[PDB]
This record gives structure tokens, C-alpha cells and sequence, in this order.
């Protein structure tokens, strides 16, 4: 039952500070250190440093000396990462883990993660565009798109008409434009479904209470 | 009841960034390999010291023992950052490792581990272990050493097969030296007045020695330690309390396994000691 | 620092065969080195420390090896479950460091990708922007190159891409491409191309539309 | 905590004058195993003497033995001095034999 729960998803401005918890569980928390791991998206671990869960005596590797900060509370079990002057290039998932000093540092058991978002851009609502296939068409099958433009923060759902269209779809991961972001989906069926039957592009963005549907249809002159 | 192999190791660490570590190994009293600090491979001190195991055999061991060395140092150098009193320099660790030989197939293996010249940890089946009366704040370290089950799975492999398998071969390969029989020579010598016959140059150990005067023993005798010389004999005396008069009548008597039945009998006189 | 180095950021294997990945320590770390699998989505699982101990866990056709410098991770036969990204730890000296990891992927027969161009929407030119959006749809290999012309002179400017995993039932790669233009800019022009330069063919997959036609 | 040296010394063969013989020093039962020993004759240290590997016994004692090859005449005089972190004065132990 040994188990690490860290604090809920941060999102941040650029200079800001974030404070990030981690309580452990089902072992004597002086027994084991306890280590951070940065994982930028789609990056790879990097060690961010350790602390001596019964000295208080924390080691950062060179890279975060500075601005990164272990603090622990004993009584509660918890240990914290504290990060000063958030920069972009902080924005990543911190994971705590627990393990024996350094020479025995190889990690069993993981905390959940806590993902930092580092963004200065303020909550907008996303442009739906319907795209409709080039005007004037042969081929068996047709593909059909949808775009959504300029939103923060994460994340959409796209959905083809209420998701009775799953087949054939492909929703693309988002895309930092500027300083918001952009997503595309695009849906395949055959040539005998559309425009025969109406298909819906749904987007919903939960941070500004939008929920926006876009019917495509063909081009005009 | 016989031979018993040792790997005797010696740890100094004085600074958090000085220390060294030597080895030696015995076979019963007889030195079959050295390794010090300053040699990157073992020693052999008899011809017959890789015993059984073919040159690629030995390799292996060899080289299992030099990542265990560099390995053990690091190990130890943090884990001081755990102990108490805190960081208490200097720090004396000695290992003495190996197995009982019996005969037939019957074989005890050991590892004891002293810290400040006192026995403190063992290994034990699967694990090592604090011993009754070891220190309180080993229990972490132990615990974090007992995360490595590598480490525990060859600790076992070597105890339990590599050591019994390895000295039946050196049991083997060094008969010829393990079962020498070398002839004691014995001399006479005078805050308690006493003569001393010294016994020296035998081999193996078992030796008995008394001061008689004609048939009777002289319950007075008092046997000193075994004493070891440079080219792997024994030397021991045996001692009498004797006042000026006492002397005259009295031999030095030696029964050793060298002689053939013959006992040493040595006869005092005015230094003129006789046989 | 000690630097662990993985050979290959990523590799297909055929479903069944065995894989070997190779981690490579900047100086001998004698043994103490940690296996561990991520999938997207999950946290880290450490798979096997001390260079060859597997946690209890653990299916048995992991196996770790290797000594000195050299370490090896290797399936006996991989599984669908075993599509990951796997990275080497090593835990001699401060500061520990990870591999920069070995993404594993399935093999599959090769298949050109269906290509589609959309020119910009009636909403999005009443608004002032104007996205042309080029779909390069279930292919493999991922290795993919798509290249944008504008009255057939190359344009590198404005595009964004976006990739897909691989997909967890077919086994093949999606991209999509958006060239974001102004309505100015993108009136002034005749013919948007989409090009694609694919290994399953040795001249590139074009797709084109013309602004003034229909 | 710390132990301190016990000096023994000793011939290997019965000691005649003009006989070749080797004499041994055998320091036992000290802690910590750092320690300094050298032969002396006539006061003078003797420049070649060997030394054993050291090595401990059960009791984890650490043990050493140092030898040197020597013709006892009437008019030598040997000993083994020995230096020792336990001790504040270093101790010298006389071979010792009838004359
Ligand atoms: C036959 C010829 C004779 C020559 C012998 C010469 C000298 C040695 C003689 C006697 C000493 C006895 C040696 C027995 C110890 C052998 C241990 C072998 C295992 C080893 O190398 N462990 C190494 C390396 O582990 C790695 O490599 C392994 C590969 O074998 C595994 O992959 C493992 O998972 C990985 O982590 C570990 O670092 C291990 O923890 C070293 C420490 C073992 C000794 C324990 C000491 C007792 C505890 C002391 C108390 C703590 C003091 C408080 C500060
Ligand atoms: C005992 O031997 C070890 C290994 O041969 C020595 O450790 C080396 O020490 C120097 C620093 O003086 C380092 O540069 C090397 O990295 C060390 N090598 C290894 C493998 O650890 C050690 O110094 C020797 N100790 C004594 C007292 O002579
Ligand atoms: C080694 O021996 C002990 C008994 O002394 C036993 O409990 C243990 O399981 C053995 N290990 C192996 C690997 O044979």
C-alpha cells in the first residue's frame, strides 16, 4: 500500500510561483527520501534533485539550483516542491518519488504527477471552422475537417455529431499558435454518406463555457 | 571438523574522501591469496591458489570481486551520512567470509561483518541482519542494503555453491602443503623465576608439551600462545616456575605428529642442555 | 555528470520479435542501473534495477544485461502491451540521470497517405485570417515530409504541424499541416499545393486548388 | 575505541652464535590495524626486514608478524620497536635469551 498523492494541476503566469505537495503513505516517511522529477511535454525524465526526508537536508542537480526549492512538513508526511520566477521553460509534469539516499535511487514507487502550465496568455474561446472539401469530385470515399482556433487554456472536445461519428476520425494533438492554441479533426466517410447526411463538428471549451456546433456544407461560386 | 576457508577484509575510511581496503584469505593457517588496496587483481601466494577453476572460471570471480570493491566503499561513504553518532570518523569495517569444510559433501558457510572492531551484522539465509546487542541505528542502513536484491541473490549464490564447490578444489589442489609434516626443534632459556622450552619449526599445530622430571609430569607447565613463523611453521613455549635448585632433573618433552613416535626429550644443565 | 545515452530515440519491431535496447553510460556505473516504461498518459514503471533484478510485477520476458558501460533492456517477444517508451537510469554518483529514452513502435506494411487540401472557410475570411488546412492521412512509415507552394514557389513561413501517435488499432501515422495567412495575403494569390514526399513513392503526392475555381 | 599492541619477539631456530638464523617480531591484539614497526640492532634499525600481510583473528584483533635474517654473535643486542596510535610513547620489546 505504499502510495504518493500529489496537489492537483497548476496553471501559471511567467515570474510566478507555484507550490507542489506530495503525501506519502504505507511506509515510515523518514525511511526513504524523497526525489522530483521534471518531465517537460513529450521530453523524457530529468532529475530535478532530492531531499533527506529525517535531516531536511535537500541535494539539487546543477541545472535547478536556484529557484527550485524542497521543503517538507514531517508531521503531515508531505514533501514540497516549490518553484520561484516560472519561466516557459519550466512548463512540464513534476513526479515525486521515493528512494533510499542516492546509491539506492531507483524509483518503485511514483507520484501521480503534477503538470505546471507556464502561460500569460488569459482565457479565450476558440474559432470553429467548418472545412468543406475543395469546390467541384471523384474518389469512393470523401474527408471532411474542422478547425479550432485561438482558445487557452486545454483542454477541447471535438466530437462528430454527438459522437455517433467515431469511426474514421482523427482529432490532432494542439498546437501552441502564438500564444493560444490550435486543433484540427479531420473525419472520412464514403461518398454516398455526405452531403446525403448532415455531419456536425462539436466543440466544447469547459474554461469559457462554450459548446459551439458547425455543420459542413459544400462551397458556393 | 576441518579446514576452514577465510576472507579476512580490512576498511579504514578516515576522511569522507580517504580510505583503503586489503584483503587476505586462508585456507586452515595456510595464506592462499592476498589482494591490497593498490593491486587492481587478486594474488595468488601458492602455486596452487586458482584451485580447480579454469583461467575464464577465475576471471569471473575476479572481476565480480573488483565492482563488489569500488562498489562497497561508495556504499559505505554514504550510508556514515545515516549513522550515529553522526559521521563518527575514523570508521574501521572488517568482513570475515568463507566456509567450514567437512567431511563428505557437508559444508557451513559464514559472512560477519564488524564495525569499530565489533561484530555487528551477518548475513543470514536471504538477507543481512543486525546480531543481538548490534547498535540501534543500523536498522535503516540494513533495511536499504536489504532493497538489493542483486546484491542478496549472488551473497547467496557464493555462499551457498561458489565457496563449498571452490575449496574442495583447493582442498584438492594444495594436499600436498595442507598435509606437510614439518619437525618441531626444541631449545631451553631461563617477575616469577621460571625455564622456558621453546618448541619451534612444527607443523600442523596439534603439539603436546611438558616439563617432566623423569615419568612425572609437571602439572606446573604453563603452555604460552602459538606463535607463527615467517615460512609457515609454529613456534610455542612452555614455561615452569622454578627456584635456584629446582632446575637439575627436570626435560623439556615434545609429542608432534612430525616425529614418528620419537619424542623430543631435552635434559638441563648449566646452559650445557642435553639430549 | 555521468551521461546515459540511448542508442535510438525510437524503432518499429514486428509484433512477436524479440527487441534489445542499448544504454550506454559515459563511465563504468558498475551495475547500478534502472529499466523503466512509460506509457502516454501514465507515470513511469520501473521495470528492473541492479541491472538485471526485475520487481515482482514484472513479466518475465523482460530481462535486463549488460556490464561496465554497456547495458541492455530485451524482450523475448513483445507484446502489444509493450509499446512504450523506455528509458535507462543510473544511480552511481549525484546527479542521477535519465536516457533520453527509446520509444517502441509496431512494424506494418507500407501505405502511401491519403492526402486532402481544404482552402479556408466563408467564416474565417468575413473574420480576416485564412487557415489552408492539409490533412496527410494513415500512413506508414511515420517519416514524412510535407512542403507548401503558393503559385508553385516554395512557402516556410506560417505553416504548423501536428502529429499523431500511432494508431492503437491499424498501426499507422497521421499529420495534419495549416498554412495561416491573412485574407489580404491570401486573396493576392491564384494556386495553394499541398506536397508530400513519402518512402512509398519516389515522387512526391500533390494536392492543389485553384482560388478562382469551381 | 582502541586496543593496544602486545610485542612478542622470537628465533625461528635455536639461537647459537655464528648459526644463521631469522628473528621474529609478532605484534598482536591493537585497533586501529595503522601501525608502525621496525627491528632494531644495537640501536641502529635493521634495513631489511620483512613483513607478513596483516590480518586479524576471531576476536577481530588485527595481528602482523615482521622478520629478519640474522647471525646471532655474543655482542648484538635486538629488539622491536613498535608505534601505535593507542600508545603517547612508543614501545621497544628486547629479544631476550641466555648469555
Ligand atoms: C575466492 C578468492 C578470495 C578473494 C576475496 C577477496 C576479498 C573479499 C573478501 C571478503 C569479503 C566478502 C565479500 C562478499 C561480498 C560480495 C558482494 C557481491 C555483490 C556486490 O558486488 N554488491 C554491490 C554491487 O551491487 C550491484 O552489482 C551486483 C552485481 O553482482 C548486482 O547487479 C546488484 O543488484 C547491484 O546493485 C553492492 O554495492 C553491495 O551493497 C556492496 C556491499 C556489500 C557488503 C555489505 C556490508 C555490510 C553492511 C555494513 C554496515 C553498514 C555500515 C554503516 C555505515
Ligand atoms: C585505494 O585504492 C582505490 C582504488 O584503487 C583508490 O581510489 C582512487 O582514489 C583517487 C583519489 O585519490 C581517485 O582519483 C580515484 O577515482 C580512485 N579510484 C577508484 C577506483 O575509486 C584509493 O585512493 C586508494 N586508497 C589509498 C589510501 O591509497
Ligand atoms: C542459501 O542458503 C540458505 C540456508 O542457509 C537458504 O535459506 C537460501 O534460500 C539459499 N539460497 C539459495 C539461492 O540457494
Amino acid at each position: 500500500q505504499i502510495q504518493l498523492v500529489q496537489s492537483g494541476p497548476e496553471l501559471k503566469k511567467p515570474g510566478e510561483t507555484v507550490r507542489i505537495s506530495c503525501k506519502a503513505s504505507g511506509y515510515s516517511f523518514t525511511n526513504y527520501g524523497m526525489h522530483w522529477v521534471k518531465q517537460a511535454p513529450g521530453k523524457g525524465l530529468k532529475w530535478v534533485g532530492w531531499i533527506n526526508t529525517y535531516t531536511g537536508e535537500p541535494t539539487y542537480a546543477d541545472d535547478f539550483k536556484g529557484r527550485f526549492a524542497f521543503s517538507l512538513e514531517t508531521s503531515a508526511s508531505t514533501a514540497y516542491l516549490e518553484i520561484n520566477n516560472l519561466k516557459n521553460e519550466d512548463m512540464a509534469t513534476y513526479l515525486c518519488a521515493s528512494a533510499a539516499g542516492i546509491r539506492w535511487a531507483w524509483f518503485a514507487w511514483w507520484g501521480q504527477g503534477t503538470l505546471v502550465t507556464v502561460s500569460a496568455a488569459k482565457t479565450t474561446a476558440p474559432s470553429v471552422y467548418p472545412l468543406a472539401p475543395v469546390c467541384g469530385t471523384t474518389g469512393s470515399s470523401v474527408t471532411l475537417g474542422c478547425l479550432v482556433k485561438g482558445y487557452f487554456p486545454e483542454p477541447v472536445t471535438l466530437t462528430w455529431n454527438s459522437g455517433s461519428l467515431s469511426s474514421g476520425v482523427h482529432t490532432f494533438p494542439a498546437v501552441l499558435q502564438s500564444d493560444l492554441y490550435t486543433l484540427s479533426s479531420s473525419v472520412t466517410v464514403t461518398s454516398s454518406t455526405w452531403p446525403s447526411q448532415s455531419i456536425t463538428c462539436n466543440v466544447a471549451h469547459p474554461a469559457s463555457s462554450t459548446k459551439v456546433d458547425k455543420k459542413i456544407e459544400p462551397r458556393g461560386p | 571438523k576441518n579446514y576452514t576457508f577465510r576472507c579476512l577484509q580490512m576498511s579504514s575510511f578516515a576522511n569522507r574522501s580517504w580510505s583503503r581496503t586489503d584483503s587476505v584469505v586462508w585456507l586452515g593457517d595456510l595464506q592462499t591469496h592476498r589482494w591490497s588496496n593498490d593491486s587492481a587483481t587478486i594474488s595468488f601466494t601458492k602455486p596452487w591458489s586458482q584451485g580447480k577453476l579454469s583461467n575464464q572460471q577465475w576471471e569471473k570471480l575476479q572481476h565480480m570481486f573488483q565492482v563488489y570493491r569500488v562498489s562497497f566503499t561508495r556504499d559505505i561513504q554514504e550510508l556514515v551520512k545515516m549513522m550515529s553518532p553522526k559521521e563518527d570518523y575514523p570508521i574501521e569495517i572488517q568482513l570475515s567470509a568463507g566456509c567450514e569444510m567437512y567431511p563428505g559433501n557437508a559444508s557451513e558457510s559464514f559472512l560477519h561483518v564488524a564495525f569499530q572492531g565489533k561484530y555487528v551484522v551477518r548475513f543470514w539465509g536471504t538477507s543481512w541482519q543486525t546480531v543481538p546487542g548490534a547498535p540501534s541505528w543500523l536498522d535503516l542502513p540494513i533495511k536499504v542494503l536489504n532493497a538489493d536484491q542483486g546484491t542478496s541473490a549472488t551473497v547467496q549464490m557464493l555462499l551457498n555453491d561458489t565457496c563449498p564447490l571452490f575449496v574442495r578444489g583447493l582442498l584438492e589442489a594444495g594436499k600436498s602443503d595442507l598435509e606437510k609434516q614439518e619437525k618441531p626443534v626444541a631449545w631451553l632459556s631461563s617477575g616469577h623465576r621460571q625455564l622456558v622450552c621453546h618448541v619451534s619449526g612444527f607443523y600442523p599445530k596439534p603439539v603436546w608439551v611438558m616439563w617432566m622430571r623423569g615419568d612425572q609430569e609437571q602439572q606446573g607447565t604453563h603452555r604460552g600462545d602459538f606463535l607463527p613463523n615467517a615460512d609457515e611453521t609454529w613456534y610455542l613455549q612452555a614455561t615452569l616456575d622454578v627456584e635456584a635448585g629446582e632446575e637439575a632433573g627436570l626435560a623439556c618433552r615434545v609429542k608432534h605428529s612430525s616425529l614418528g613416535g620419537q619424542d623430543i626429550i631435552l635434559y638441563w644443565h648449566h646452559h650445557h642442555h642435553h639430549h | 555528470d555521468i551521461q546515459m545515452t540511448q542508442s535510438s530515440s525510437s524503432f518499429s519491431v514486428s509484433l512477436g520479435d524479440r527487441a534489445t535496447i542499448t544504454c550506454k553510460a559515459s563511465e563504468d556505473i558498475y551495475n547500478r542501473i534502472a529499466w523503466y516504461q512509460q506509457k502516454p498518459g501514465n507515470v513511469p514503471r520501473l521495470l528492473i534495477s541492479g541491472a538485471t533484478s526485475l520487481e515482482t510485477g514484472v513479466p518475465s520476458r523482460f530481462s535486463g544485461s549488460g556490464s561496465g558501460k554497456d547495458y541492455t533492456l530485451s524482450i523475448t517477444s513483445l507484446q502489444t502491451e509493450d509499446v512504450a517508451t523506455y528509458y535507462c537510469q543510473h544511480y552511481w554518483s549525484s546527479p542521477l540521470t535519465f536516457g533520453a529514452g527509446t520509444k517502441l513502435e509496431l512494424k506494418r506494411a507500407d501505405a502511401a497517405p491519403t492526402v486532402s487540401i481544404f482552402p479556408p472557410s466563408s467564416e474565417q475570411l468575413t473574420s480576416g485570417g485564412a487557415s489552408v488546412v492539409c490533412f496527410l492521412n494513415n500512413f506508414y512509415p511515420k517519416d514524412i515530409n510535407v512542403k507548401w507552394k503558393i503559385d508553385g514557389s516554395e512557402r516556410q513561413n506560417g505553416v504548423l504541424n501536428s502529429w499523431t501517435d500511432q494508431d492503437s488499432k491499424d498501426s499507422t501515422y497521421s499529420m495534419s499541416s495549416t498554412l495561416t495567412l491573412t485574407k489580404d495575403e491570401y486573396e493576392r494569390h491564384n494556386s495553394y499545393t499541398c506536397e508530400a514526399t513519402h518512402k512509398t513513392s519516389t515522387s512526391p503526392i500533390v494536392k492543389s486548388f485553384n482560388r478562382n475555381e469551381c | 575505541i582502541q586496543k593496544t599492541p602486545q610485542i612478542q619477539v622470537y628465533s625461528r631456530h635455536p639461537p647459537e652464535n655464528g648459526k644463521p638464523n631469522i628473528l621474529n617480531c609478532y605484534v598482536t591484539q591493537f585497533h586501529p590495524p595503522h601501525i608502525e614497526i621496525q627491528m632494531l640492532k644495537n640501536g641502529k634499525k635493521i634495513p631489511k626486514v620483512e613483513m607478513s600481510d596483516m590480518s586479524f583473528s576471531k576476536d577481530w584483533s588485527f595481528y602482523i608478524l615482521a622478520h629478519t635474517e640474522f647471525t646471532p654473535t655474543e655482542t648484538d643486542t635486538y629488539a622491536c620497536r613498535v608505534k601505535h596510535a593507542s600508545m603517547a610513547e612508543p614501545k621497544t620489546v628486547y629479544w631476550d635469551r641466555d648469555m
